[PDB]
């Protein structure tokens, strides 16, 4: 499941970098990084499978919300220059 | 280009997961939750029950103890006025704090106009009530005690567990305003001996116009309903329960329950960074409120010899708030700062910094840098700064006021 | 191009510029696990506009491999 | 956030101080009772009675700073008699201050009269 987890991590990062709002993008990227590094040493396959299921649900939520946020997008923050 | 939002105490951005949960009920599942005959009503009711369970799980209560409101203002009104009116026959005394939110205070003012006696407990310089005054202020006809969980202006935490123990030992109902505390610090109504609790959706990254009130059922505390109608929400809050709003509130409560520990660590780190960076650069900056019992998300700083409206105008790229009277419609200074004993010279210079779930290190550094630069500039523009630098303290040198 | 790749690798992997030699392995030498490798590959895609396939992303296990994929494309 | 107040608050206009010990310098230090807005105004009436230099220092809201800078700009280049003609109504309309910020203009007017007064007192 090493390839599956890495592919899911890559997909989530790729989709989260598409968040139009600065706050949502930064939070999503940082949270994905921290959550994947926190469960790095998890050995129970049941726990791993539960984590992957939550990961796919979060991926679907992120995809939908990124699309919604680009349909209704505003100006960038002063810090984004 | 939009400014940076550092005003989480006023309101929060909607969490994307919360909006994701809401959207099916804003498009497809639009039925009235109180419809008993068709599937739209059944699905709306099931969503409402799930949200109620989520809120109860967050605050560690039974779902039957959760009542959905339009916000923490309505929840505070229901708690204060309903408890006061139900037990009017025997109990005619109320105890609250001078630093409570405007809703609780104004409710106490209305009940005083209705013939109730209200005691406004003073606070120490730390912003924390002293428990000896609370014990001495309890009368045989005291019905309700209202103490803020986390202050919305200075971020000071009150000893909720000790206050609840005192109230339970004296057979007095205890209500706490947890609008700034829910989802940010651990809360358990059973261990804290809380009888009533107010929850605000838009303080926890949920929807606006939604809220929750917790009413304990064992032992039972009774409230007289303030909204009259069909008896929805067990007869305490009539009217249709808005399904998207309560669904969003439940989703926000679930997200907070899942993310509280991570959020608290991040926010503590960022708050320490902001405070230390500001203190190590600008002299004569002090934090309003006791740092030992302080929620790191809400930081209130007073920048001596600079006024807070001018500083707010300087930091136009940052969205902040101040307790200065120059920012009020009625020119009313912050009563919270008056209560904590801040001298008149220094509460005109308070700035409230807000750090939350969506605050970045990038933003904190920018805010700190701009604050340092503009405070130095405004101090170079100030005459009080010259008086202090010349060695003539402001207490011994005067000018013609008026 | 080689100058930019070294800077990107040093910034993403959190190592000094001198330690990034052309034959240095990301895991063995620069001290990075699979997650950092994924982030490094993604960063190489943002800095140089391209879409590295899964096999080509997997084959990038050293600084020389990274310098090569960008110079070729 | 009227542009006229924002304009005077940014790009500071005649911010500074003058020599208090100088004979031809009049210092005006006043304050507001409601909020604390404190402006110090100094006018240098040199030569044959003309305010050539004027500087101000203000602790207060953006409206107070704008009013003080506007007063400093206006009081420059005229004799002391012409300076007393400045009223709070002129500053209020120039800055288009809201009704809540009415007191700001009167404070700046009080500051000019005070300096002119200090100068005449030291002149005898
Ligand atoms: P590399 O060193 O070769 O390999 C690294 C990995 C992690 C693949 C390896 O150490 C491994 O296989 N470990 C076993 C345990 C494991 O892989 N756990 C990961 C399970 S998935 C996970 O951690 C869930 C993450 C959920 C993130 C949700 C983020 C939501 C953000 C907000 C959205 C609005
Ligand atoms: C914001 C706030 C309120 C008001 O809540 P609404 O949901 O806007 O009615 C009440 N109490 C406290 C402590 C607050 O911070
Ligand atoms: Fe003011």
């Amino acid at each position: 499941s090493r390839a599956q987890v890495l592919a899911l991590y890559r997909a989530m990062l790729r989709e989260s970098k598409r968040f139009s709002a600065y706050n949502y993008r930064t939070y999503a990227v940082r949270r994905i990084r921290d959550a994947f590094r926190e469960n790095k040493n998890v050995k129970d396959p049941v726990e791993i499978q539960t984590l992957v299921n939550k990961a796919k649900r979060d991926l679907g939520v992120i995809r939908r919300q990124v699309h919604i946020g680009q349909l209704y997008s505003t100006d960038k923050l002063i810090i984004e220059n | 280009l939009r400014p940076l939002y550092m005003d989480v105490q006023a309101t929060t951005p909607l969490d994307p997961r919360v909006l994701d949960a809401m959207l099916p009920y804003l498009i497809n599942y639009y039925g009235n939750p109180h419809s008993r005959t068709h599937a739209y009503g059944w699905e709306s009711e099931a969503a409402m029950e799930r949200a109620r369970q989520q809120v109860a799980s967050l605050i560690g209560a039974d779902p039957r103890e959760i009542i959905f409101t339009s916000g923490a203002t309505e929840s505070n009104n229901i708690a204060i006025k309903g408890v006061a009116r139900f037990y009017r026959s025997r109990k005619k005394h109320l105890i609250t704090t001078q630093t409570e939110h405007k809703c609780v205070l104004d409710s106490c003012r209305s009940l005083e106009a209705e013939g109730f006696q209200v005691t406004y407990l003073p606070v120490q310089k730390s912003g924390i009530i002293d428990l000896k005054e609370l014990e001495a202020a309890i009368q045989p006809d005291t019905s309700l005690v209202s103490v803020m969980t986390v202050n919305n202006e200075i971020g000071v935490k009150q000893p909720i567990a000790e206050i609840g123990r005192i109230c339970s030992s004296r057979k007095v109902y205890f209500h706490t305003d947890a609008a700034q505390a829910v989802g940010k610090i651990p809360l358990d109504v059973n261990d804290m001996k809380i009888d009533l609790m107010s929850i605000s959706g838009h303080k926890i990254y949920g929807p606006k116009g939604v809220g929750a009130i917790y009413i304990r059922r064992r032992p039972r505390v009774r409230v007289e309903a303030l909204q009259s109608g069909g008896g929805q929400e067990r007869g305490m809050r009539s009217g249709t329960v808005p399904t998207p709003l309560v669904v969003g509130l439940g989703a926000a409560c679930e997200v907070a329950q899942q993310e509280m520990e991570y959020d608290h660590k991040r926010i503590s780190k960022l708050s320490e960074r902001l405070i230390q960076n500001i203190m190590k650069s600008l002299p004569d900056v002090v934090m309003n409120g006791d740092p030992k019992h302080h929620y790191p998300g809400c930081i209130n700083l007073s920048f001596a010899y600079v006024e807070g409206e001018s500083l707010l105008m300087a930091l136009k790229d940052v969205a902040l708030s101040s307790g200065s009277a120059c920012t009020s419609a009625s020119l009313e200074p912050s009563y919270v700062l008056r209560a904590i004993g801040t001298d008149e010279d220094l509460a005109h210079s308070s700035i409230r910094f807000g750090i939350g779930r969506f605050t970045t290190e990038e933003e904190v550094d920018y805010t700190v840098e701009k604050c340092i630069q503009h405070v130095k500039r405004l101090r170079e523009m100030s005459p009080l700064w010259e008086m202090v630098q010349d060695g003539i303290d402001l207490k011994s040198i005067k000018w013609t006021q008026h | 191009i080689e100058e930019r790749v070294k800077k990107i690798i040093g910034e993403q992997l959190g190592v000094k510029q001198e330690e990034v030699t052309n034959n240095a392995s990301f895991v063995e030498d620069l001290g990075a696990d699979s997650l950092d490798t994924v982030e490094l590959v993604m960063a190489l895609e943002e800095e140089f506009d391209t879409e590295i396939p899964d096999e080509e992303a997997e084959k990038i296990t050293t600084v020389q491999a990274a310098i090569d994929y960008i110079n070729g494309h | 956030y009227h542009k006229k107040v924002v304009d005077h608050y940014e790009n500071p206009r005649n911010v500074g101080s003058l020599d208090k010990t100088s004979k031809n310098v009049g210092t005006g230090l006043v304050g507001a009772p409601a909020c604390g807005d404190v402006m110090k105004l100094q006018i240098q009436v040199d030569e044959k009675g003309k305010i050539v230099d004027a500087r101000f220092k203000t602790f207060g809201c953006g409206s107070a700073i704008a009013s003080s800078s506007l007063a400093t700009e206006w009081v420059k280049g005229k004799t002391v008699e012409e300076a007393l003609t400045i009223k709070n109504t002129d500053i209020a309309k120039e800055l288009c201050l809201p009704p809540v910020k009415l007191h700001c203009s009167m404070l700046a007017e009080d500051a000019i009269k005070a300096a002119l007064a200090d100068y005449k007192l030291k002149q005898e």
